[PDB]
């Protein structure tokens, strides 16, 4: 999953 | 321009008998002391700033699952660090500045310059092993690769190698820790040449390795990250959400790449600037400038790297309204 | 156990002959110089925390069309009042804590009471008319009534009249402005008797209408609201939304009424005590404590009628976050 | 508009 870096 | 002794530099002249040594007396020649008033007020505001959102962070962690993942092991120890910062070096800072010296005297110097600059360097290189962890995710630039737990641990293990790296040599004389500025706070000696300590030498070493090498692999990875996210959006403009996603993506970058140059630009500025020109005059509160806004990152950093990041600030704000919203 | 002067009263004991006047030299004989500092550190902590969130408050205001609203011009005249408060008291406060004295003198010591006593009482007055606005719309006890500009402005107008009533008084003989505690922050002499001034009557005067009336008016208009509120969601049990609207309603009633509580209760608390015992003894730092938490508000109170307001809160976050978001 | 109060 690449979006919860932080966003 | 500067008094020197066995364990330190004070930057004032003693031609007319006044000066001390920073381990014995108040300093109060080298500053007002509402000028040493002031500098307690800044610890205090750090500390009472920087203590609830840092300890808050690894509450929450404890307080909700959805928390507990890989990817934030590293934002875990950037917290942890933060907080060897305020217990290491800003508490005893604030105990100091209110007697005007350096209380603690040699041993405590090298205790506090020790947790002090050990916090800094775990906080720094979290930073860029974050953009490591992140670049390979996002750019994927290993086929059949997938991040797992194992791997973050060995990320925090190399931040805390890595500042080990740093902190632990002017402990056994490769440079030392000395009071610097007003001489209520005690760090690594990088200003005066000390032959029998090499001070040069692990100066230009600090440089290489912890600071230009950092800023080339954070530019490197979220250069490539920010080029991957452009990429994607580009071909897929169909689509709002990833066209919003990539502007966001974007604006964190260049926060979080400002921050961390306002954070160490100072330091290596002064400290280059200091090592080229070795025949130089340096104020106390000259000295201060570059700390200030390294140790200020205790309160920054958490903001930009934790409380604007969604996942966190969500649980932040239950655990924080009792529960519910 | 006190000394006396023309235009104050420092607590402490000048039998060892080494009480100075407040106004002329140093007290460090009631505190040690850190407790000073200490406190120059607690005053720049509310100016540093205090200032930004209450100008920024009025900053989005011109930012956003929707905040200019008139069931928001008493939230505005809050933050105001609170920035009387910061340059008023604050700031000169840590000015003065840095020398050890007020240096201003007499004439500055009016001056610093008159607009620190001025803001915190429209501060004060601030949140009991938004209670009484708030009674009116929702609980709607007058038929035929909308409430719009010219009643904003009369509600603004009504606090800063409770206010000079106040603070003016002691201008001008009823009651007196005189340093408290530390003596670095003067403020209304409501611990000796001073026939000449007529103390005694200005303090019931001051605990009765600018104490217990507001009190009983904040307790007597959320009551009334949390009662409506509660009795409509009960016979609309079929929406969660409005069950959502009623716990969330009363949850910031509750938050609303215990902060007002810690605000004034420990004022309202030592001054009935002191009343009521004349022939005590009271130390500097036991004075400071009502006052620590009622200039605390200059930041909590923003924080709460402010930043916990959805509307205000996006405006601000836009604002602070270049656009967007 | 009576919820504009604050939330
Ligand atoms: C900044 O400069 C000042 C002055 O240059 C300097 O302070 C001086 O330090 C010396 C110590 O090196 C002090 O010297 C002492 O003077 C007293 C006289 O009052 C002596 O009694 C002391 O002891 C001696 O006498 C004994 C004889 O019976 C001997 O047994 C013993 O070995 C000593 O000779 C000693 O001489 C001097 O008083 C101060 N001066 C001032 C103004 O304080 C200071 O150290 C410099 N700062 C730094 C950081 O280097
Ligand atoms: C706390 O207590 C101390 C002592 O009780 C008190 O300080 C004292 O204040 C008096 C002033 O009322 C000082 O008295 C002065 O003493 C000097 C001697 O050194 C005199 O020269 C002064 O002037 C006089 O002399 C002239 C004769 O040629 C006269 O023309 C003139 O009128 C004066 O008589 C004056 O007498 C005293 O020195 C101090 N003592 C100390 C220890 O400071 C202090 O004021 C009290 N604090 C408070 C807040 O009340
Ligand atoms: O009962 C365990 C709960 O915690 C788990 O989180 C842990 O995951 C790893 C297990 O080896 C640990 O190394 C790590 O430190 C913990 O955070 C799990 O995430 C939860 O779902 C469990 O309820
Ligand atoms: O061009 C006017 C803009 O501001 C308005 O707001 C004002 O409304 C009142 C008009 O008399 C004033 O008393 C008040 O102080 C202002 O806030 C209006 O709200 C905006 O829509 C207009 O664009
Ligand atoms: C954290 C402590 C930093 C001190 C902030 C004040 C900025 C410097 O200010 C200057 O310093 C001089 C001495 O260095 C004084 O003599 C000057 O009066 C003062 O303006
Ligand atoms: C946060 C709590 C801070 C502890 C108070 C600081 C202790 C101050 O101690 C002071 O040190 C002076 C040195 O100049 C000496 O005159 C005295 O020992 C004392 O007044
Ligand atoms: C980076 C280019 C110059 C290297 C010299 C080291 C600069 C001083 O060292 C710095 O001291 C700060 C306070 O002690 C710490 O917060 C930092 O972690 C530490 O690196
Ligand atoms: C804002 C300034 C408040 C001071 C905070 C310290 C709490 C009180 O602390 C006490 O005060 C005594 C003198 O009053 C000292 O002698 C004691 O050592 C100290 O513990
Ligand atoms: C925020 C800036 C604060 C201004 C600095 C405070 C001025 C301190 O001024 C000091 O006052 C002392 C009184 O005890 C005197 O010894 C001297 O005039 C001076 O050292
Ligand atoms: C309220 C019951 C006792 C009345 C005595 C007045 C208490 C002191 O007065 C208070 O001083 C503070 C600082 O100056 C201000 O912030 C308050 O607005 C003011 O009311
Ligand atoms: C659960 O819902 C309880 C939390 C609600 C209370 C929120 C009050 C905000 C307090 C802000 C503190 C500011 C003071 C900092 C200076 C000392
Ligand atoms: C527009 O988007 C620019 C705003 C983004 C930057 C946010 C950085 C947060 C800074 C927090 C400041 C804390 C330091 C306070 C102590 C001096």
């Amino acid at each position: 999953d690449i979006d919860v870096m932080g966003l | 321009n500067g008094t020197e002794g066995p364990n330190f530099y004070v930057p004032f002249s003693n031609k007319t008998g006044v000066v001390r040594s920073p381990f014995e007396a108040p300093q109060y020649y080298l500053a007002e002391p509402w000028q040493f008033s002031m500098l307690a007020a800044y610890m205090f505001l750090l500390i009472m700033l920087g203590f609830p959102i840092n300890f808050l962070t690894l509450y929450v962690t404890v307080q909700h699952k959805k928390l507990r993942t890989p990817l934030n092991y590293i934002l875990l120890n950037l917290a942890v660090a933060d907080l060897f910062m305020v217990f290491g070096g800003f508490t005893t800072t604030l105990y100091t500045s209110l007697h005007g010296y350096f209380v603690f005297g040699p041993t405590g110097c090298n205790l506090e310059g020790f947790f002090a600059t050990l916090g800094g360097e775990i906080a720094l290189w979290s930073l860029v092993v974050l953009a490591i962890e992140r670049y390979v995710v996002v750019c994927k630039p290993m086929s059949n690769f997938r991040f797992g737990e194992n791997h973050a641990i060995m990320g925090v293990a190399f931040t805390w190698v890595m500042a080990l790296a740093c902190a632990a040599p002017p402990l056994v004389g490769w440079s030392r820790y000395i009071p610097e500025g007003m001489q209520c706070s005690c760090g690594i000696d990088y200003y005066t040449p000390h032959e029998e300590t090499n001070n040069e030498s692990f100066v230009i070493y600090m440089f290489v390795v912890h600071f230009i090498i950092p800023l080339i692999v954070i530019f490197f990875c979220y250069g490539q990250l920010v080029f991957t996210v452009k990429e994607a959006a580009a071909q897929q403009q169909e689509s709002a959400t990833t066209q919003k996603a990539e502007k966001e993506v974007t604006r964190m970058v260049i926060i979080m790449v400002i921050a961390f140059l306002i954070c160490w630009l100072p330091y290596a500025g002064v400290a280059f600037y200091i090592f080229t020109h070795q025949g130089s005059d340096f104020g106390p509160i000259f000295m201060t400038i570059p700390a200030f806004f390294a140790k200020t990152s205790a309160v920054y950093n958490p903001v930009i790297y934790i409380m604007m990041n969604k996942q966190f600030r969500n649980c932040m704000v239950t655990t924080l309204c009792c529960g519910k919203n």
